[PDB]
Order: C-alpha cells, then sequence, then structure tokens
RNA sequence: GGAGCCUCGGUUGGCCUCGGAUAGCCGGUCCCCCGGGGGUCCGGUGCGGAGAGCCCUUCGUCCCGGGAAACGGGGCGGCCGGAAAGGGGGCCGCCCUCUCGCCCGUCACGCACCGCACGUUCGUGGGGAACCUGGCGCUAAACCAUUCGUAGACGACC
C-alpha cells in the first residue's frame, strides 16, 4: 500500500456469493486505513484472504464508505498495534500517540514507522487502534503533555522566508 | 480621458495650461487607468468633433478651427482640477519609474 | 530569558496561511510542533494549526486548558482583546505596511512633496543647531 | 522623463539538461520571484538595445547607431519569478545576461 | 550596481553557490571579508579535508597540477569557480566579475555591506553542530597573513566606530529637532501618518 | 585649461561604513565608580533610530499672494584628517549672488508635430587619428657594433 497525503478509516463489509449450500454467508466487517475508497478495497481483500478462506472472485464488496470522527475537536491519546517487518523476521508494535483524530494518527504512524524503523508502508499491517485514557498511557514521550498547566516557550525560532530580503543589511533575529 | 470615440480611440485630452496635450486620440492599449477620478459628468463635449476631427489628412499647423475647441472645454476642467488640493500639480508631474519601484507590486 | 510561553490562553498572531493577518488563541498543546488553537471573535473556527504560523503576543487570559468555544468567547469578552490589541504599538506598523502597499499613485505624489517640505524644516533646524553647538563648546 | 521600461535579464535559452531550443527566451524580471506576481508582465512587450557600427534609421529620428529585435513573454517559468519570452528573431548568444526592456504599453488595466 | 557582501559568518558553499547565479547575471559583486566565512562540521575534520587536497597534485610535474591557493579569498575564489563553467567563454566573462578580498580595502571600508540570510550559520546549522573558522583553516595551511590582516581590521574596527559614535550623535539632534518644529510640519506629518510613514 | 570625424562599447537616481549577539539585542539617563570602561534606570524588540527601508525626485517658464529661510543658496585661496589597493572629504577666509532656489496657490505662455519604436542617462564615456589656441614646460635612453671572460653551444650574462 502507498501510505500518500492523509490517510482515512473506511467500513468496508463484504460477504461470500450466495451459494446452493449455505442461504447467507456472514457478513465481515473491517477497518482499512487507505488513500482512496478504491485502494480501500483491495487492501480489504488482502485481510480476507488471509483471515478467512475467501478471495475477491468468490466474493463481494457489500458496503464501502468513509467514517468521520466523532469529535474532531478534542486532543486524543491513540494507540495503535502494529505487525511491521524487518529483513530478518517480523516484529509486533504498540506506539503511541496524541492526535486528532482515528485517521491522522494513523498518518503519524505510518511516517514516524517509516523513519524510525525504516519500515515500508506495504510491510505494515494495522490491527488495532485503541483509544486510551490520559493515565492508561505507557510511552512517556506522549506523557509530557498530561498536565493542566502546561507551559513553555519557543526556544531557537527557526527563521523562515529566508529569500525575500535575500540581500538585506541587518542579522536577522532567532528571538522574540 | 472625457469620452470614447466611434473607431475605438479614446477622447484623453491633457489641460493645455499643464500638460502640453491637445484634444488627442489615443488608444486604450497604451493607458495607465489611474484610480483617480473627477466628476465630468457636468461638462458639455462638443458633438462637433468626431474620429474624423482627428483624421492626419494630408507640415502640421495648428488650424483657427482647433483652438477653439481647446478651450472651450478647458473653461469648465481648469476649475474643476483646483477645486481638488495638488491636482494640477499632479498632472504638470510625469510618471517615471526608480529604483526599488515595481509596477506590479505596486498599486496605482 | 524567555517572556513568551506557549501556555493556555496566550494570543497569538497567525503568521501565513488563509488566517494570516489575524489573531488567535492557543487552547491545546498537542504535539511539540503542532496546536491546537482558537479564536471565536475574528473569523477562526477552532483547528490544529502547527507552530510556524503563529507569533505570539503577550496577551494572555485564564480559562481551562480545553474549554469549549462560548468559554472562549467570554473570556476574550472579559479582557476585551480587540481594543487592547488594536492600541499596541505592534498592530499599528502592521497597518501602517499595508496602507503603504494600498497607496494610491497619487497618494503617492502628495506623499512625496509633503516629504520634501518636511525633510527642509528638519534640515534646516539641524543647520541652527550645528552651528550653535559649535558655540558654546569652546 | 524616466525610465518607462522594467529592467530584465537574459539568463539563457530555454533548455533542457543537455538540449536548447533558440526560439524562446527566459527572462529574469527585476522585481518578480514567484508565479503569483507573474501574472501582471505576461503579455507585455519586450525589446532587447544594443548598438552597432554602421547607422540605421529611427523612426521619428535620426538614424542611429541602436538596433533592436522585439518580443514579448509567453508565460511564466519555474517557480521563482522567471518567464518565457518569444522574439521575432532569435536573440543572439551575446545577450547573455545583459539588460533588456519589458515596457509596458500592452498593459492590460 | 555593484553587490558588496560581507564575509562574516556564511557557509562557504551555501555563499558561493548563491554569488554564482548572480556572478553569471551581469551584476558585479565583491565579497569582503572573506577570512570570516564559516563550514561545518569540526576543525580538524576541515582542515584534514583540505590537507588531502595539496596531496593530489600532479605526480610527473608539480608546477601543472592543481594550483592549492592558500589565502582564505582565493580558496573561497576556488570554492567559486568549481560552481560556474569556466571553461567556456561566458564563464570566464563571469570570473571577472568577482572581486574577493580578504578583510577590507579602501573601496569599501566606508560602505554598506549586504548579507546574504538565506546562507549564515546562525540559521542554516543546529547550534549544537561544530563548525570551523576558515580563518583559522587557511593560516593553519600555507597562509601566512593571518597575524598582519588581523592588524589591520583591528585598525577600521576603532575606526569605523568614530563614524557610528557621531552618527548616533548627527540624528540625536535630528530627534531632538523635531522636538521644537513639531508645530510646523504637523500639517506635512499627519499627510505622511494617515499613508503610513511614520507609524 | 576650446569644437568636429572615426572606433570600441555597455548602461538609463543615489544609500557616506559600528561592532556583534541569536537560550539575545537595540536606544537613551547618567542619580554610581574608574580612567573610555563597568553597574543600573527609563523606554522600544515580530526590529519603525525599521534595507518589508532611507535619501534625491527632474516638465521647462512668466507675474501676484501665503508659509519657511535671515545663520541660507551660488563665486576664488589656504587648512587638515587618508597608506591595506591613499578623497578632489570637511573646515577658514574672499570683492559677486538672492529671501529667485523649495512647499501651497493665481496670472499668462513655451511645434497642441493631427494615436504609434529603439524615448529620458552615467556622457566633457574608453580609445585612435587629424585639426584649437595660448599659458606652462622639457632637450633622452635602449639595442647593434666594439670590448671584456667572474660568463658562455649559439643567444644571453658580467
Amino acid at each position: 500500500m502507498k501510505a500518500s497525503g492523509t490517510l482515512r478509516e473506511y467500513k468496508v463489509v463484504g460477504r461470500c456469493l450466495p451459494t446452493p449450500k449455505c442461504r447467507t454467508p456472514p457478513l465481515y466487517r473491517m477497518r482499512i486505513f487507505a488513500p482512496n475508497h478504491v485502494v480501500a478495497k483491495s487492501r480489504f481483500w488482502y485481510f480476507v484472504s488471509q483471515l478467512k478462506k475467501m478471495k475477491k472472485s468468490s466474493g463481494e464488496i457489500v458496503y464501502c464508505g468513509q467514517v468521520f470522527e466523532k469529535s474532531p475537536l478534542r486532543v486524543k491519546n491513540f494507540g495503535i498495534w502494529l505487525r511491521y517487518d524487518s529483513r530478518s523476521g517480523t516484529h509486533n508494535m504498540y506506539r503511541e500517540y496524541r492526535d486528532l483524530t482515528t485517521a491522522g494518527a494513523v498518518t503519524q504512524c505510518y511516517r514516524d514507522m517509516g523513519a524510525r524503523h525504516r519500515a515500508r508502508a506495504h510491510s505494515i499491517q494495522i490491527m488495532k487502534v485503541e483509544e486510551i485514557a490520559a493515565s492508561k498511557c505507557r510511552r512517556p514521550a506522549v506523557k509530557q503533555f498530561h498536565d493542566s498547566k502546561i507551559k513553555f516557550p519557543l526556544p531557537h525560532r527557526v527563521l523562515r522566508r529566508q529569500h525575500k530580503p535575500r540581500f538585506t543589511t541587518k542579522r536577522p533575529n532567532t528571538f522574540f | 480621458f472625457l469620452k470614447q470615440l466611434s473607431s475605438g480611440l479614446l477622447l484623453v485630452t491633457g489641460p493645455l495650461s499643464l500638460n502640453r496635450v491637445p484634444l488627442r486620440r489615443t488608444h486604450q492599449k497604451f493607458v495607465i487607468a489611474t484610480s483617480t477620478k473627477i466628476d465630468i459628468s457636468g461638462v458639455k463635449i462638443p458633438k462637433h468633433l468626431t474620429d474624423a476631427y482627428f483624421k492626419k489628412k494630408k507640415k502640421y499647423e495648428i488650424t483657427e478651427q482647433r483652438k477653439v475647441d481647446q478651450k472651450a472645454v478647458d473653461s469648465q476642467i481648469l476649475p474643476k482640477i483646483k477645486a481638488v488640493p495638488q491636482l494640477q500639480g499632479y498632472l504638470r508631474s510625469v510618471f517615471a519609474l526608480t529604483n526599488g519601484v515595481y509596477p506590479h507590486k505596486l498599486v496605482f | 530569558v524567555f517572556r513568551r510561553f506557549v501556555e493556555v490562553g496566550r494570543v497569538a498572531y497567525v503568521s501565513f496561511g488563509p488566517h494570516a493577518g489575524k489573531l488567535v488563541a492557543i487552547v491545546d498543546v498537542i504535539d511539540q510542533n503542532r496546536a491546537l488553537v482558537d479564536g471565536p471573535c475574528t473569523r477562526v473556527r477552532r483547528q490544529a494549526m502547527p507552530f510556524k504560523c503563529m507569533q505570539l503576543t503577550d496577551f494572555i487570559l485564564k480559562f481551562p486548558h480545553s474549554a469549549r468555544q462560548k468559554y472562549v468567547r467570554k473570556a476574550w469578552e472579559k479582557a476585551d482583546i480587540n481594543t487592547k490589541w488594536a492600541a499596541t504599538r505592534w498592530a499599528k506598523k502592521i497597518e501602517a505596511r499595508e496602507r503603504k502597499a494600498k497607496m494610491t499613485d497619487f497618494d503617492r505624489y502628495k506623499v512625496m512633496k509633503a516629504k520634501k517640505m518636511r525633510n527642509r524644516i528638519i534640515k534646516n533646524e539641524v543647520k541652527k543647531l550645528q552651528r550653535a553647538a559649535l558655540l558654546k563648546a569652546s | 522623463s524616466g525610465r518607462l521600461w522594467c529592467k530584465a535579464i537574459f539568463a539563457g535559452y530555454k533548455r533542457g539538461l543537455r538540449n536548447q531550443r533558440e526560439h524562446t527566451a527566459l527572462l529574469k524580471i527585476e522585481g518578480v520571484y514567484a508565479r503569483d506576481e507573474t501574472e501582471f508582465y505576461l503579455g507585455k512587450r519586450c525589446a532587447y538595445v544594443y548598438k552597432a557600427k554602421n547607422n540605421t534609421v529611427t523612426p521619428g529620428g535620426k538614424p542611429n547607431k541602436t538596433r533592436v529585435i522585439w518580443g514579448k513573454v509567453t508565460r511564466a517559468h519555474g517557480n521563482s519569478g522567471m518567464v518565457r519570452a518569444k522574439f521575432r528573431s532569435n536573440l543572439p548568444a551575446k545577450a547573455i545576461g545583459h539588460r533588456i526592456r519589458v515596457m509596458l504599453y500592452p498593459s492590460r488595466i | 550596481q555593484v553587490l558588496v557582501l560581507d564575509g562574516r559568518g556564511h557557509l562557504l558553499g551555501r555563499l558561493a553557490a548563491i554569488v554564482a547565479k548572480q556572478v553569471l547575471l551581469g551584476r558585479k559583486v565583491v565579497v569582503v571579508r572573506c577570512e570570516g566565512i564559516n563550514i561545518s562540521g569540526n576543525f580538524y575534520r576541515n582542515k584534514l579535508k583540505y590537507l588531502a587536497f595539496l596531496r593530489k597534485r600532479m605526480n610527473t610535474n608539480p608546477s601543472r597540477g592543481p594550483y592549492h591557493f592558500r589565502a582564505p579569498s582565493r580558496i573561497f575564489w576556488r570554492t567559486v569557480r568549481g560552481m560556474l563553467p569556466h571553461k567556456t567563454k561566458r564563464g570566464q566573462a563571469a570570473l571577472d566579475r568577482l572581486k574577493v578580498f580578504d578583510g577590507i580595502p579602501p573601496p569599501y571600508d566606508k560602505k554598506k555591506r549586504m548579507v546574504v540570510p538565506a546562507a549564515l550559520k546562525v540559521v542554516r546549522l543546529k547550534p549544537t553542530r561544530k563548525f570551523a573558522y576558515l580563518g583559522r583553516l587557511a593560516h593553519e595551511v600555507g597562509w601566512k597573513y593571518q597575524a598582519v590582516t588581523a592588524t589591520l581590521e583591528e585598525k577600521r574596527k576603532e575606526k569605523a566606530k568614530i563614524h557610528y559614535r557621531k552618527k548616533k550623535q548627527l540624528m540625536r539632534l535630528r530627534k531632538q529637532a523635531e522636538k521644537n518644529v513639531e508645530k510646523k510640519i504637523s500639517k506635512f506629518t499627519d499627510v505622511l501618518k494617515t499613508h503610513g510613514l511614520l507609524v
């Protein structure tokens, strides 16, 4: 999968074809994170092919929509269960983030998993996205923001727009 | 600027007391339309002057018909450009670009 | 020594983006490079915003770390920020640039003729201050 | 009485990495450094002024030593204020980095 | 019509590549105080990186090989020549518009020197990373004039101080001049203040 | 210290300067103390004693009125400061010049060349010839030959 742009969460459901043996196959609900709803469908069949003995041709997509976060204005401590791959075997990780949505917390995972562990997006299998309370957080770099009287300055203000006065006279300040 | 002519050329006239420009034709393409208006909706533009008036017929000498019309429209705008403060000084001045001045950077 | 702290309630000034030229108040601190920010009386919906597009003032107002928008507006109406902000020497020199930016060509002309005469009476006063300092100093 | 053309630099021809096509020039208008502000000088007429030995005529004047090749900008180039420009003849390659004039008179305001 | 750059604190390649475009576009550049240029990394690295450059000489006849320059300016002039098509004819037309100088000659110590802030140490380096002054590097590789140039720079530092010590006083009377002339310029001040010039 | 012909060219208002810090500056006061420094205080710091700028700003005139200017604008001599690749940089006089020089207004006018392009410069430009007119000036040196042999194939060198 190509973890491009900002990701979205999808409620893609499907089932096997109605057989002359079994009347109604059971409906299966899936939580896919994907750029668009097109690639979410093939990412849906990747998991159904492994979790069950089904394939794309012997099944169908019942419903494919994009779910929204119930409260995108409450900062929440998102925990993700990972199944990334290394060059020598695979591993499972429990990564924590402090984000807005279920979607953006996954975006902050693929880049951070792509930076620390050099992990490609196709090597990464999300299995559970669990929002946790504040006192139930584990990674401490997230836990340093759980304080009411949080207060800090911005030490070395890295100046941008340094090409509009490309030839100036003064030494530009990084203190404000 | 005063009015549009038939052909599409414009009737743009400088104050001869300020600009040394007569009733003259000038195409709209070669024009910097400044956002500075004077209410010339009360002047009386002469109907006898038209596109054939300003044709290059055939040494140019200002004909005695021509020196009438420059005076007759002047008698209303010349007080009007003095009812506006520092306007007759604006028209004597000539447009130019200095160092560090960019037309796309400014508004006029 | 620092005086500008990213805390809950410091008014900040958004630098770039579609909210440039606007005030905004920091509600929650998301991460090191992203903050939950809100300006109710300045046409900016509560959204996540990075720390680049903000230039913090020293206007601080007390309310909880995740208080909703009505409790943001009343504290903004308790301290009366917009009257306080327009009186600052910071906001006045922002307003002075756009006036010199929107300055009409004729407005560019009257200011030039006045610039010529405002500098002479400065220059002539310097001259009488030049020679009269050279009398008492000897 | 003052300069009524903007300052323009002839950086080079339209080139790829190892091929160039002389039929358009690449101008660097002084003042513009992004695509958004290139919109104003789009369409305006541009000219290269140089002088030669033999005297050549001047429309409305004594025959001078100066010659011109007229052109106009086609479209904006890059993301940093650069602009393409096509002339009547190809610009001679001695004009690299010299000053050409971008007059305003095809203005649309 | 002349670019006058001060070399204190600008990063070598980041400064050279910027002026390399400018010098090709027919704008004469004179770079001043080339000893103040700063390179990234610890000094032992930048020193050893240049000692390897001296080592790359012509084996059969060293009079024809790479002409290792020792002065700070000609070191900085060399890296500009690397970022320039010098083998062309238009490249030779570029190289002469460059005029590098160790310290400040008389044509420039009473002129305003510009700076390139897109290439500067205090922004384009993380403050914990190490960095080496080029004045030390050239001195320790064969340059002979770190000490005599330093005596000349210690001349103009107090020489231009007298100009600044006077210039403050020349305008402390000027801002004192407006304090007694306001009621005959306020009708010229407000027409400057309503268009944003004194506010 | 005067006018034309060739030729090579580019360019079209200037900025006359602290030093330096960037987890810090900048300006004033000196109520404090040493010989300029240290220490504060009073104000600015998204730099407005801001290069996101400042300065010059240029249609030419002719009269009348107002505001500023009386110290100023504009003449020929000394005088210092300048060596890193040195300014015609300021100051003292001078016998002539105006409250013209600029800013607001009135008066009247300068091919108003009938729509059109290389316009408007730095330009007494660099350089080469011929011509200006006087003041001021100036009356060599190298190479060859010859000689030497501290030198040397020939040159060169002494």
